[PDB]
Order: C-alpha cells, then structure tokens, then sequence
C-alpha cells in the first residue's frame, strides 16, 4: 500500500492508496427532429378533424 | 475559482433541489434570506462556496440554480417557502400543464415551447460566471417531464456550452413511491436521448432509499421529505469538493477523470454510512473500520445490487467528520483481506480518498441522527447494470405488446425511438458485460 | 385544472344532480353555493369543480342539458338546485321519446348549439381546462342520441381535452322502453371512438346490488342513484383534493388506458351501503380491500374472474394505516396474480385520502380496466340482436332518416370491440 | 399461500420439490415469467439474480447462489485451489491439476519430474501417460479442459477389483448452514480395473451412464453406505464414518467456507440456497480426493423422496413457514 498527493488543508485532506498495479447533434438537426413531430400531430388532429367533417 | 449552474427539472428535480440547497445554506452558514455573516468580503469573492453562490451587493447569497416544471404546483411551493428570499424569481420557471408522465409530451410536444425561456434564463446565470465549469442536473428517470424535459435540455445545453461538463443527479423508478406505469418506458427513452450529453450521472433508486428509512431510520412508510433529506446528505457528499477546499474532485472534469474511464459507463455507484435515527436514546458512534466496511454493505447502496458479482473501474472514499487517512488505510487493508473486491485489468487496484473534517450537517429537527464521521465511497462498477437489467425486463414486457405507445405515437414521437431507444440501452448492457467478465 | 361538467337527459340529470348533492357536502358549501366548511383541503382544488362567484360563492361548472324540461324542473326544485347557474339550463320542449336518432339526428341537432354556447362560456373562463366529464344514460334518447353527439362536438372544438364519461347501461330488470339495446349499442360505438374513459355503470348491477347486498326487495332510481353518487364521489376523489399524487384526467387516462378503444371501467365501491341507514362498525382495511374487489361491489355486472386486469386505481378514503393499505393491496395482487396481466408491471396504483365521504369512516373505491367487460358489451350485443334479427321496432328510427346499415355498422363495431377485449384476456 | 415458480424444466430433483410443496396445500404454482414468486427454481445458465428482491412484499428465495459455479467448472475449481491461500499451501486432497487452452509450460515441468522420478506418469484430460498423445486431443478438442493426476492406485472393492467414486448430496441454506445428506452412493464400475489398457473405456470411467456387465454386482451399480461401511468393517476393519467420511466432511466444509464470502446471501436483498453434488475418489490407503463439485446435480432413485422432503424441511420451509434429521450439520 503506497500513499500518494497527500495533500492538506485547514479543511482537511485527500490522497490515493494503490493496493496492485494494473494486469453532438446541431441546433438544426433538433429544431428538424422537433419540428417533424410537430408536424405529425398537426396531421394526425387533421385527419381528426377530416373524419369528424365527415 | 470556476462557478457551477445547478438545474432541477420536474417535482423529482425540484423537490431534490430543495433539500440540497437547504443543507447547503446550513453547512455553509447561510441564513434564509441570504446573508453569510461569515463571508467579510462583501458584494462578491472567488471563494469555493462562490461556486455554487453568487453574492449581490447588499450580501445576498444567491443560489446559481434554476428551478423548470411544466406545472407550476411545486415550484410554487419553493416561492412561498422558508427559503423564498434565496432565490431571484427568474430562477424558478413553470408552465400551466404538466407533462402527463408521459415523456414524448415533454420532450416534444409541451417541451418545445419552452425550452428557449429555459435557455434564456440559464444564459442569464452563465453571465454572471467567470469561468463557468459546467451543469449539475436533477430530475427524475420517470415523470413526464423529469425525463423528457430534460433530455430535450441536455441535448441544447451541448450546443450551447460545448466545453462545459454536465453531470446528472437521476432518480431511478421504484414502484414502491412511484406514481405511473409507464416509468420504464420514460426511463429508457430518457437514457438513450441522455447518454451521450451526460458525462457523470449518480443514479438514485427510490427502492434503495425507501429501504434505508424503514430499516435505518425506522420510518414505517417514508414520505418525498424522509427521502429526500437523505438523498440530499448524498448529493451533498458528492459536491462538498465543489463547495470546499481540497485537493480531490475540485472541478467537474475531475469526476470524470476520477470516476469514469469509458464515457458511456459514466453511472458511478453511490454508498453511504452511517444512517441514523435521530429518535434513538442512545448511540454508540461507529469507527472509520466499520463506516468503510458498511460501503460494501449492499443495503447501504442508492442502487441495489451485488458489486461482489461485476468489477471496478474506479473508487472514491468521502469523508466528513473525525477521520486521518491512517486509520483509513488500516480499515482498507482489512476490508481487503476480507471482501469480493476486482478491479478491471486494465485499471490499478485503489481508492482515491477525500477527507472533510467539518463532520456532515443535519437538518435541525430531520430524521438523521448527528455523527461523528460519515463516508460516501463512489464506485463505479459493472455491478450496476442489474438496474438497467430490471428496467429494461419492464419495458420489454410493455412494448412486446405496444402498450401505452399510443399515448407518445399521439404526441409526434415515432414508434420506432422506443426501438431505437431500446438497442442503444441492449448495447449498454453489452458493453457493462464485456467490462464485467 | 378546471374540469366542465355536462349532464343530460333524465338519468344524466338525475344523477348528476345527486353528484352535485354529495360532492357539494364534501367540500363543506351548501345550497346557498357559500362556503361553511371546516378544514381548509376541502377548498385547495375547489376550482376544478366550482367556479368563485361574487362575494366568494361557488358556483358549479356544471351545463344542465334535457330535450324536455320536466327532469329539469325537477332539479331546479331540488335541495341544491339553486347552486346551479341559471343560465346553463338548456333545453328543449319536444323530448326524445327514447329515440336515439331523435337525440342524434333531429330534436338534438336543434338543441346542441345553444348547449355548445354555454360549454363554449364556461370554458372560456378556464385558466387550463382539463377536460369534460359527461352524466347520461344509454339507453333513452337525450343522454345518449344527444349526449353522444354533443360529445362529438366538443371534440370537434377541443380536439386535445379530456372526454370523460359516467355512462349508465341499460337492463331489462330496470328497463323504461324494449329499444334501450337499440340505443345502447348506437351510443358504445360513439364512446369507444370519442371518449378517453367511461365509467360503465351497469343498472343490471346497481339493481343487483340493491336486491341482493343491500336486502332491498323493490328498488328504485333514488336507490340505484345512491350507488351511483358514492361511486362518482370515490373515483373523482383525487381530483378533487390534494395528495401525494395530484392527478387529473389525463394522467388518469394515461395510466389507465394501454389501448385507446379499451377504455371503460369497471367501478367498484365499498362498504356497500343502503340509503338512510348506517353502519356503526367501521370496516378493517383488510375488509376494505376484499370487498372492493369482489364482484359483489362492481357497478358493472361483470364477473372479474373471466378476465384479466389491465390496469388499477384504488382509492381508500379515511383515517387508517398507509402501511396497511400498503400490505392489503400487495396481498392481493401477489396471491391473486394470474388476474393481472403480466405485461403491464406494477399495474394497480393505490391513493389515500384523509377525509371520509359522508357517513362512513372508511371507504374504498376501485376503478379497474377489466378484459371482463367484454362481458357487459356482448350482454348488449345479444339484446340487440335478438331485435334486430327481424328488424323490429326500427321503424322509430327510420322514420328520423336513419338507414339500417347505420345499425349494421354499430353492431359490428361493438363487436369489433368485444374481440379486441378477448385479444388481451388471452395475451 | 406460498408462491413458485419453476424455469428449469429438466431437474429431476425439484420436479420432486415441486410435487411435494404443491402436495402441502399452501404453495401455489404460477407461470414462469410472473415476478409475483416466493421461491424461483431457476434455470440452470443466465439465470438472472439481477432481477431478485426487487418485488415490495415479496421475500424471494432462488434454489442457486449465484457465484457458485466458481466451484462448479473444472477449470474454474482448479483456479479457485490454486490462488485461494484457505486451500492452496498444501492443499492434500486435490489431485494437481493445471488449465490448459487449445489454440501448460507448468504443466511439463511436473511431468518431466516424474520422468525424473521414474514415478507414476498417468494423466486424465482422455487417460493417457503420454503428454504429447493427450494434448494433440486437447487442441483438436477447442475448448479449455483442465490436465489433472490420475489416481493409478484406487480402492478397489471385492470381489470385482473394481473401481468407483463417491457422490455426496450437500445443501447449503438461506443462513449458510451446511447440510451433508447421511444417504451417499458409490457410482461403481462392474469392470476389473486395468493399469495397462488405459484407452480401454469402462474400466476406468465410473461414471453412471458410460456404462451402457452393467448391475452385475449390485444394483445399477450403485452401492449405498450401509453396504459399504459393512465391506469396510468386514474386509479392512474400519467404518465408513472413520476411514472415508471424516475427510469428505473437511472436503466440503474446506470449498463452502473459502467461497462463502463471495457467494453468501447473508445481506442481500434476495436469498438463495443450493443443492450440490460432491464426487469423490478413495485410494488404496483409505485417503479421500475430491474429483469435481457438481451444481445441479442429479440423486439416486432410492433417494430422490427423502432428499427432495429433506430440500423443502430445511431450505424452502425454514424460510416459508407452513401451518430425527436426515442431515449432517457440518460446522463452521
Ligand atoms: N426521491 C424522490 N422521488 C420523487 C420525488 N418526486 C417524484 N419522485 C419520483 O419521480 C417519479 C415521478 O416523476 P415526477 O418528477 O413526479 O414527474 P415530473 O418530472 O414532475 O413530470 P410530469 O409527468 O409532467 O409531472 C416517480 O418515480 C416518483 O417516485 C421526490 O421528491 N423524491
Ligand atoms: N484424477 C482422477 N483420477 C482417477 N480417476 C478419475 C480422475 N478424474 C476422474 N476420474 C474418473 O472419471 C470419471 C469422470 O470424471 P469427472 O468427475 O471429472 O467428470 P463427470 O463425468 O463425473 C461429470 P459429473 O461429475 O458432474 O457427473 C470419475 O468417475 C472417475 O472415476
Ligand atoms: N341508474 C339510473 N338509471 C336511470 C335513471 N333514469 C333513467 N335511467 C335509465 O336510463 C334509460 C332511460 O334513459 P333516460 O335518461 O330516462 O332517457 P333520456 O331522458 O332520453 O336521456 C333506461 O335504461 C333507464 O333504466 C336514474 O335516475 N338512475
Ligand atoms: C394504474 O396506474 C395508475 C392508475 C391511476 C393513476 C396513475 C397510475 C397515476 C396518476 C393518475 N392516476 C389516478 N388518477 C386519479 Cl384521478 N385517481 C386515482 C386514484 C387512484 C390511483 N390512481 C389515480
Ligand atoms: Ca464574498
Ligand atoms: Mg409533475
Ligand atoms: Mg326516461
Ligand atoms: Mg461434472
């Protein structure tokens, strides 16, 4: 067990003890991915309305 | 010093936040209505409490927080509570209606018309930084808006702040508190959407922390507060390097390099002793020997699990409290002797240790007992995977036969994201198991 | 989250009057529509059902429908007829006469626009409307010909609200007319296309209920109505006060309903109780929780254990230990668990409120989403059936310009329905 | 009512557990894939203990500790002697045994000081005294197997000059009691043992099915303890109890014990116990080697009723309470 970056302060202390060695998507892409959802609900409230005219 | 943004999304985020920021002011001595008598230097200053605090000219200390809820109920509950003064009103946003659990009605349909205000008043804090390190995130994995808010979030936030960390605080679904059946699927979706923006998430299982309060605290059934006060003690553990001196995890890109070696294993295990009653007579405090061992005591895990069965890639000991790193690693060479304890191949066989003497704070009038030293060990293992192992049997279940999937369908969302959501989190598991054997 | 409450027709009126009666008591405001109440939950969520009048009264949302005036004079003369507005009494002189098409077609279609002015009124003032929930009956003419196609209408003009309905089956053992399949079945096939849930109060178990549970040996509507009222008390209790939980129509709607056609409830209650005469020992929560699931104390005359439950809500209302709730509940889904479907995990969802209804101490309501009501829906379908088969009584109906084929398509589509139940049952 | 659930269709034994617990009246049996269990007979591989304890009401128990095959694979067995210090310093009841892959330098270091030695040079993968004439069958074989000692001078019973192992049946509870079934059996060979004809495949291979002068001696070549112990006393004037079982009892308890830590369920959220097959061979001196340790194992016909009753007294019952043992508690 080798102690290691024993480092202290007045509000205490931290260090390391080794026991063994070793053996983004663009704004535009999300406007399109929110805008296409947006445009199958309005779709799907169309058809709604479509059928309710009928 | 490098300032960090706090964001809590949804009731799970919001009411996380309170607790927090709570314990926070106790621990650093900040009053309700925002003055630190203790800070001299006055109308600012780059001390580490600066942080997670901002200070106006008349010694105010503000939070640098944002409160987001599609529904106004619970935020208003921050803007007429004990600490209504701390917070500046454009830091706490609400809509009108909620997302219905149902995370394709907030990450599509409700979640786009609000997003841009989300970001404004965000832009606002990040203004007011010098050096601003990065996110802190809080929400749920399973309301509507904890999950998809928040993905919707995460990703314009890696637009926005490319350079910056964001690291999440998730809590993960448990029927026992849970409030909707279709948790499982807002877990997955939010987890596929997520992964990729989040470079640190602690994942939180209300079933864990149920637990811990009826056997540990002796509360028959825990409430959001029980949880919630408890949850705080180890969110505050975590950032207490944020917030104090030290020479461990002292910025976000640190929890990464210390926790995190493979960027989609970035879900450290937290565990947490000792829990006590503050209803008990008589305590008899327990040593460093026996709150380190209580780390690998799975009924002291905010995950379940078993880590005896999987690996480590990493290790980090916090304590608060009356502890020298003699007796710690005395207690770490008989823990050694005596538990199930692999590392990786590839990664040495340690643990990165941090100590606070200022012994953790308690709510005045809570449910935990004052001690006289605490540890928060943050592991991360391979072990974990049993989590997304029994989220992913539960959406399995559902989507085999397209339950519910009408109700996101209807919202814009495509039936093929559950898909795509759903293999992303089959080559989680993967690469947890090519990790773990 | 305001809520815009319509009743229609006579049992739509009847029973929604007495809805009005029971909640009205609950959140402490009387007759006078003044609020003389004690605790201050009974007025945290007062708004999703009331509106604040000058001088802080409050005033129902609540839209008054008939084809005939005589159910509504009623009303008007009734304990709490004064609460209502004015101004939301709509109706008619002609009546229905029991007619579906007249409700649908003809006397209703002269009617619905000035009930659509007042939906119209009352919505507007909503600072986020949830939804609606319908009162009617099936089996007569206004609640279900023009309750159906007011439904229809507001879907038309609110396409993303809620549509809830309390919708009452029509039996022969309470039976006004021979044509109440007829009208039925035209009104299931409305309801499975245009509301989000349907609380299927069954009068073939209300009577039941009555007759056997509650020793009453001749029934009537004020008896049937007394279940009625408990049961629409116990199943809006969480929207009407606060919890744990805050729920509305479409959280209830979301997790209820995994299939958008296989929407209607089964309601229970419990304990049953009989008008004007009152229990003195208080049920265990052990009692609360065996009886609310027996079929004894469904609304729907359907056997629970011919099929499979979907999906839960069980709300227990009183004093009493959450952790026993807790235990109760989990006892019954682990040792009755082959009645849940298995791919729906964790399907039965548990709420609790403080305040009793009116004269209990303890009290429990159950909402099940049940494969079982397939067996309400086919109990229709033979009736129906049985007259259509040789075309009787359609006369009444063609005479409104209605084809046969309208009828032929109804019955398929309930059918259709029916099919869909027994898909899961097995699954 | 208790509730189970079965995912392990082929198991002789609990078909057995199964009948029994439903003849009690209090289990019932649900379909494999509810979660709603009291008690998983689980499958044997992949079975998934991640998704145990987790159902709120429910204390679960599962007939298999997971971590225990680590004493259940041969390689991993060996392994497991080797590198654990609770076994390994002389570890004088484990034939030496090395892992092999095909696709071994300690190995022939040990078999060349036999040539040294001129001692006895048989080996078992498969028996042969040639090195280079076995592992030619373990390259052309692909998969890993172990390379350990044969016993050339076994016990031979007479008359028969026969050869035979030893299976014990030990349970393992919820609180890791340690329970040695008192019914052993000897899985006999009808052939006379041959020290030159090793290839020849009878004769030295016990095991039950390789025999297809099957049931000549006794019955399906099984010889029970009573039987036995009396050859014992009669022939070498010793007991079964004395001569053989003492160290098959420190056998058993020496794995439990070492992998207690890593397998136990002591402070889990889920329990578990296990039935396990214990395969034993006695040489000539009267001393006792531990073949292999088998995790779903297999009992003897006579058997299978007071086992199978003895399964559910202490591992299902202690646990589920309902509305002279048949074991031997071993110590620890
Ligand atoms: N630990 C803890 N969990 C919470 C809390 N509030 C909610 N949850 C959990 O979060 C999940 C529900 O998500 P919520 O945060 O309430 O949903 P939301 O983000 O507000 O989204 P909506 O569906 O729009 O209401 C369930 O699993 C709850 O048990 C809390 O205060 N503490
Ligand atoms: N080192 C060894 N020395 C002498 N005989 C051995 C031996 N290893 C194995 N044998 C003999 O070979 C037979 C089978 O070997 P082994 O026990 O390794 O596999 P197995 O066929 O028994 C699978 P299981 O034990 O699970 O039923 C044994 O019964 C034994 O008679
Ligand atoms: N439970 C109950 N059912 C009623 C009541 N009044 C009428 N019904 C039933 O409703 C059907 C007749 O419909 P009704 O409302 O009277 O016709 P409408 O006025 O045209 O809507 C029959 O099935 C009756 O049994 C009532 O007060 N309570
Ligand atoms: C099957 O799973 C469910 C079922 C219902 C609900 C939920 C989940 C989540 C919140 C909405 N909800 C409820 N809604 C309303 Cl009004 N009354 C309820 C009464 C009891 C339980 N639940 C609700
Ligand atoms: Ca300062
Ligand atoms: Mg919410
Ligand atoms: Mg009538
Ligand atoms: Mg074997």
């Amino acid at each position: 067990m080798e102690v290691i970056e024993l480092n202290k302060c007045t509000s205490g202390q931290s260090f390391e003890v080794i026991l063994k060695p070793p053996s983004d998507p663009s704004l535009e892409e999300i406007q399109k991915k929110l805008e296409a959802a947006e445009e199958r609900r309005k779709y799907q409230e169309a058809e709604l309305l479509k059928h309710l005219a009928e | 010093m490098r300032e960090c943004i706090s964001i809590h999304v949804g009731q799970a985020g919001v009411q996380i936040g309170n607790a927090c920021w709570e314990l926070y002011c106790l621990e650093h001595g900040i009053q309700p209505d925002g003055q630190m008598p203790s800070d001299k230097t006055i109308g600012g200053g780059d001390d580490s409490f600066n942080t997670f605090f901002s200070e106006t000219g008349a010694g105010k200390h503000v939070p640098r927080a944002v409160f987001v809820d599609l529904e106004p109920t619970v935020i208003d509950e921050v803007r007429t509570g004990t600490y209504r003064q701390l917070f500046h009103p454009e830091q706490l946003i609400t809509g009108k209606e909620d997302a219905a659990n149902n995370y394709a009605r907030g990450h599509y349909t409700i979640g786009k018309e609000i997003i841009d205000l989300v970001l404004d008043r965000i832009r606002k804090l990040a203004d007011q930084c010098t050096g601003l390190q990065g996110f802190l995130v809080f929400h749920s994995f399973g309301g509507g808006t904890g999950s998809g808010f928040t993905s919707l979030l995460m990703e314009r936030l890696s637009v926005d702040y490319g350079k910056k960390s964001k690291l999440e605080f998730s809590i993960y679904p448990a029927p026992q508190v849970s409030t909707a059946v279709v948790e499982p699927y807002n877990s997955i979706l939010t987890t596929h959407t997520t992964l990729e923006h989040s470079d640190c998430a602690f994942m939180v299982d209300n079933e864990a922390i149920y637990d811990i309060c009826r056997r540990n605290l002796d509360i028959e059934r825990p409430t959001y507060t029980n949880l919630n006060r408890l949850i705080s003690q180890i969110v505050s553990s975590i950032t207490a390097s944020l917030r104090f001196d030290g020479a461990l995890n002292v910025d976000l890109t640190e929890f990464q390099t210390n926790l995190v070696p493979y960027p989609r294993i970035h879900f450290p295990l937290a565990t947490y002793a000792p829990v006590i009653s503050a209803e008990k007579a008589y305590h008899e405090q327990l040593s460093v020997a026996e709150i380190t061992n209580a780390c690998f005591e799975p009924a002291n895990q905010m995950v379940k699990c078993d880590p005896r069965h999987g690996k480590y890639m990493a290790c980090c000991l916090l304590y608060r409290g009356d502890v020298v790193p003699k007796d710690v690693n005395a207690a770490i060479a008989t823990i050694k002797t005596k538990r199930s304890i692999q590392f990786v191949d590839w990664c040495p066989t340690g643990f990165k240790v941090g100590i606070n003497y200022q012994p953790p704070t308690v709510v005045p009038g809570g449910d935990l007992a004052k001690v006289q030293r605490a540890v928060c060990m943050l592991s991360n293992t391979t072990a974990i995977a049993e989590a997304w192992a029994r989220l992913d049997h539960k959406f399995d279940l559902m989507y085999a036969k397209r339950a519910f999937v009408h109700w996101y369908v209807g919202e814009g969302m495509e039936e093929g994201e559950f898909s795509e959501a759903r293999e992303d989190m089959a080559a989680l598991e993967k690469d947890y198991e090519e990790v773990g054997v | 989250r305001e809520i815009v409450h319509i009743q229609a027709g006579q049992c739509g009126n009847q029973i929604g009057a007495k809805f009005w009666e029971v909640i009205s008591d609950e959140h402490g405001i009387d007759p006078t529509g003044s609020y003389h109440g004690d605790s201050d939950l009974q007025l945290e969520r007062i708004n999703v059902y009331y509106n604040e009048a000058t001088g802080n009264k409050y005033v129902p949302r609540a839209i008054l429908v008939d084809l005939e005036p005589g159910t509504m004079d009623s009303v008007r003369s009734g304990p709490f007829g004064q609460i209502f507005r004015p101004d939301n009494f709509v109706f008619g002189q002609s009546g229905a006469g029991n007619n579906w098409a007249k409700g649908h077609y003809t006397e209703g279609a002269e009617l619905v626009d000035s009930v659509l002015d007042v939906v119209r009124k009352e919505s507007e003032s909503c600072d986020c409307l949830q939804g609606f929930q319908l009162t009617h009956s099936l089996g007569g003419g206004t609640g279900s010909g023009m309750g159906t196609l007011l439904i229809s209408k507001i879907r038309e003009e609110y396409p993303d609200r809620i549509m809830n309905t309390f919708s009452v089956m029509p039996s022969p053992k309470v039976s006004d007319t021979v044509v109440e399949p007829y009208n039925a079945t035209l009104s299931v096939h409305q309801l499975v296309e245009n509301t989000d849930e349907t609380y299927c109060i069954d009068n073939e178990a209300l009577y039941d209920i009555c007759f056997r549970t509650l020793k009453l040996t001749t029934p009537t509507y004020g008896d049937l109505n007394h279940l009625v009222s408990a049961t629409m008390s116990g199943v809006t209790t969480c929207l009407r006060f606060p919890g744990q939980l805050n729920a509305d129509l479409r959280k209830l709607a979301v997790n209820m309903v995994p299939f958008p056609r296989l929407h209607f409830f089964m309601p229970g209650f419990a304990p049953l109780t009989s008008r004007g005469s009152q229990q003195y020992r208080a049920l265990t929560v052990p009692e609360l929780t065996q009886q609310m699931f027996d079929s004894k104390n469904m609304m729907a005359a359907c056997d629970p254990r011919h099929g499979r439950y979907l999906t839960v809500a069980a709300i227990f209302r009183g004093r009493m230990s959450m952790k026993e709730v807790d235990e109760q509940m989990l006892n019954v889904q682990n040792k009755n668990s082959s009645y849940f479907v298995e791919w729906i995990p964790n399907n039965v969802k548990t709420a609790v409120c403080d305040i009793p209804p009116r004269g209990l101490k303890m009290s429990a309501t159950f909402i099940g989403n049940s494969t079982a009501i397939q067996e309400l829906f086919k109990r229709i379908s033979e009736q129906f059936t049985a007259m259509f088969r040789r075309k009787a009584f359609l006369h009444w109906y063609t005479g409104e310009g209605m084809d046969e084929m309208e009828f032929t398509e109804a019955e398929s589509n309930m059918n259709d329905l029916v099919s869909e139940y027994q898909q899961y049952q097995d699954a | 009512m208790y509730t189970f659930v079965v995912r392990d269709e082929n198991s002789s034994v609990y078909a057995e557990v199964s009948r029994l617990l439903l003849a009690t009246g209090q289990w019932k049996r649900l379909r494999k894939d509810n979660p709603r269990f009291n008690l998983m007979l689980g499958e044997r591989n992949r079975l998934p203990f991640g998704r145990l304890g987790h159902e709120p009401g429910l204390v679960q128990l599962v007939n298999y500790y997971r971590g225990a095959d680590k004493l259940c694979r041969k390689a991993s067995l060996v392994k497991l002697i080797k590198t654990s210090p609770e076994l390994s310093e002389s570890c004088t009841w484990f034939p030496e045994s090395y892992v092999i892959y095909p696709t071994r330098e300690v190995f022939l270091a040990a078999y060349n000081r036999r040539r040294e030695g001129r001692e006895g040079n048989v080996w078992i993968a498969l028996i042969s005294s040639e090195a280079s004439e076995l592992l030619d069958f373990i390259d052309e074989q692909g998969q890993v197997h172990v390379i350990q000692k044969y016993l050339e001078k076994p016990l031979l019973l007479e008359p028969g000059h026969r050869k035979f192992d030893i299976r014990s049946w030990v349970l393992v509870d919820h609180l890791y009691n340690i329970y040695l079934y008192r019914e052993g059996v000897l899985r006999t060979s009808s052939e006379p043992y041959n020290s030159a004809n090793f290839q020849d495949k009878t004769c030295h291979l016990t095991n039950h099915c390789i025999q297809k002068n099957y049931g000549r001696y006794e019955e399906g070549n099984e010889m029970f303890f009573e039987e036995f112990n009396q050859y014992l006393m009669d022939a070498l004037n010793t007991t079964l109890e004395n001569s053989i079982l003492l160290q098959i009892k420190h056998i058993i308890r020496s794995c439990l014990m070492c992998i207690e830590p890593a397998i136990s369920t002591k402070h889990l959220h889920y329990q578990s116990f296990q039935l396990f097959g214990f395969d034993f061979m006695v040489d000539e001196e009267l001393k006792v080697w531990l073949i292999e340790v088998n995790g779903a194992p297999a009992c003897a016909q006579k058997l299978y009723a007071e086992l199978c009753q003895g399964i559910v007294d202490v591992a299902i019952s202690s646990v589920f309470p309902l509305a002279t043992s048949i074991f031997i508690k071993l110590h620890h």
